[PDB]
């Protein structure tokens, strides 16, 4: 059915142009009444509408941001793009695209999960993945994902085949200015001699993809 | 433009019960206010548009009401799954504005954490740092304290905590504490302990290990 997905740079220098893409399934912007909008959420602050575009190529912009925004779509209407010019640190936020559920009302029936953009002069650092080894019915194990920049990191267990009992914790900003997180799963102790547990770590700004086997 | 405020910003409520959230507009927005649900790892979900029309697929125990300047969302058979941030948006007047949100906590029975301590891996030691991790798994309520002791010395200023959002199935929290030492100080000390005080415990629980075991 209906899906949207945002893509962007993950990180960029102040005063550069932010270029964002929204790809979608289950609908087309060449269908009468369709729309896609861009919304953002700076860390800890509220959501903010930025722009939207309709099937007939009519656009609206946040007037406080208008001079900097450019929204567009392609001819077939299977993608929507956004450019924010001359970025500063107040453009650091999670960016969402969302479909408008009506031909004229500006409400968003489906959302992408958002992509994080960090405006920083700092350079990208890839994480190191360290085993959290089970010590001894039920045992805890996991992965420590240490010293990366910027956010985010994604962690899955056994390529997504293990989801029950998983806690992937909010990342913490260490005094070094690099983030560190833990992902943790509880499993039965008997499955330790039978089952292998692998944590899958992605860090897209460093192009880092690690699979880390975790053994007793 | 139109300022949207949500009150209260935070709410706690039991499964089975009915609560009502409030969304207020600074000017009149006629009837054009939508309500969304936000859960971790999940895409945002529209519940109500135009003040009170119930979006397809959304269970009838969600309803909305109100017009002009003030609006409400009422959720009737509260489930542990209803934990979320609930925010509203006016879709009447450009520029389109969002409320700050109301965080809904689900109440449940007290439950003590299972506690696990983790030594630094050997791989990590090779680079002059030692991370020691203490896990507090599946507890309720949120309030808990984690003390780090190295050879029975209270640590200060060298640990960091992180907590998960309420679990959608069982309503519990999980917490992670990381002690950071350099290799030098780590291989100087023997006993590493994490001490946990929680309401679901009759007295503080200490989990520990001995370096090089």
């Amino acid at each position: 059915q209906v899906t949207l997905k945002e893509s962007g740079p993950g990180i960029l220098q102040p005063s550069q142009t932010l270029s964002l893409t929204c790809s979608f399934s289950g609908f087309s912007l060449s269908t009468y009444g369709m729309g896609v909008g861009w919304i953002r959420q700076p860390s800890g602050k509220g959501l903010e509408w930025l722009a939207h575009i309709w099937w007939d190529d009519v656009k609206r912009y946040n007037p406080a941001l208008k001079s900097r925004l450019t929204i567009s779509k392609d001819t077939s209407g299977s993608q929507v793009f956004l450019k924010i010019a001359s970025v500063d640190t107040s453009d650091t936020a999670t960016y969402y695209c969302a479909r408008m559920g009506s031909d004229y009302d500006v409400w968003f029936d489906y959302w992408g999960q958002g992509t994080l953009v960090t405006v920083s002069a700092a350079s990208t650092k890839g994480p190191s993945v360290f085993p959290l080894a089970p010590s001894s019915g039920t045992a805890a194990l996991g992965c420590l994902v240490k010293d990366y920049f910027p956010e985010p990191v994604t962690v899955s267990w056994n390529s997504g085949a293990l989801t029950s009992g998983v806690h992937t914790f909010p990342a913490v900003l260490q005094s070094s200015g690099l983030y560190s997180l833990s992902s943790v799963v509880t499993v039965p102790s008997s499955s330790l001699g039978t089952q292998t547990y692998i944590c899958n770590v992605n860090h897209k700004p460093s192009n880092t993809k690690v699979d880390k086997k975790v053994e007793p | 433009d139109v300022q949207i405020t949500q009150s209260p910003s935070y709410l706690a409520a039991s499964p089975g019960e009915t609560i009502t959230l409030n969304c207020r507009a600074s000017k009149s927005i006629s009837k054009y206010l939508a309500w969304y649900q936000e859960k971790p790892g999940k895409t945002n979900k529209l519940l109500i548009y135009s003040g009170s029309t119930l979006q397809s697929g959304i269970p009838s125990r969600f309803s909305g009401s109100g017009s002009g300047t003030d609006f409400t969302l009422t959720i009737s058979s509260l489930e542990p799954e209803d934990f979320a941030m609930y925010f509203c948006q006016q879709h009447n007047e450009y520029p389109y504005t969002f409320g700050g949100g109301t965080k809904l906590e689900i109440k449940r029975t007290v439950a003590a954490p299972s506690v696990f301590i983790f030594p630094p891996s050997d791989e990590q030691l090779k680079s002059g740092t030692a991370s020691v991790v203490c896990l507090l798994n599946n507890f309720y309520p949120r309030e808990a304290k984690v003390q780090w002791k190295v050879d029975n010395a209270l640590q200060s200023g060298n640990s960091q905590e992180s907590v998960t959002e309420q679990d959608s199935k069982d309503s519990t929290y999980s917490l992670s504490s990381t002690l950071t030492l350099s290799k030098a100080d780590y291989e100087k000390h023997k006993v590493y302990a994490c001490e946990v005080t929680h309401q679901g415990l009759s007295s503080p629980v200490t989990k520990s290990f001995n370096r090089g075991e």
